[PDB]
């Protein structure tokens, strides 16, 4: 229950580190981006 | 369908090819079509 | 969300208006040949 697109995209994966697979999926106001690939995030994901 | 031929004259070296490298060690069996690339020890004992 | 046999599937849908009482479907509109291992997400 949304208005003004607050939500974004969404992480998959096991454990969400630099070692093992991940997927993201963004949508970043232009086009849906997934990608799958290995990928690092920190403790506190956000965008501008 | 499952395709197979020889290929001793594309992948033999007299000194030795040691490119291709399999896996001998997991922790559980795998699902089907899945793939993992790790590279942890695999842990016989208690000390890491 | 949903992800079986290495393929990971995706069905949306969306509507304008607690959850509402009511009925609608979905409709698919992702399949990818992924086939990784999931447990969690953010
Ligand atoms: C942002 O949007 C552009 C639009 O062309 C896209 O190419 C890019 O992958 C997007 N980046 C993210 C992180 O979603
Ligand atoms: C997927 O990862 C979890 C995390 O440890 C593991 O317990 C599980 O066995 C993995 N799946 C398979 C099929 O091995």
């Amino acid at each position: 229950i949304e208005k003004s697109n607050i939500i974004r995209g969404w992480i998959f994966g096991t454990t969400l580190d630099s070692k093992t697979q991940s997927l993201l999926i963004v949508n970043n106001a232009t086009n849906v981006v997934i990608k799958v690939c290995e990928f690092q995030f920190c403790n506190d994901p956000f965008l501008d | 369908c499952v395709i197979a031929w020889n290929s001793n004259k594309l992948d033999s070296k007299v000194s030795g090819n040691y490119n291709y490298l399999y896996r001998l060690f997991r922790k559980s069996n795998l699902k089907p079509f899945e793939r993992d690339i790790s590279t942890e020890i695999y842990q016989a004992g208690n000390k890491p | 969300f949903k992800n079986i046999d290495g393929y990971f599937k995706i069905y949306s849908k969306h509507t304008p208006i607690d959850l509402p009482q009511g009925f609608s479907a979905l409709e698919p509109l992702v399949d990818l040949p992924i086939g990784i291992n999931i447990t969690r997400f953010q």
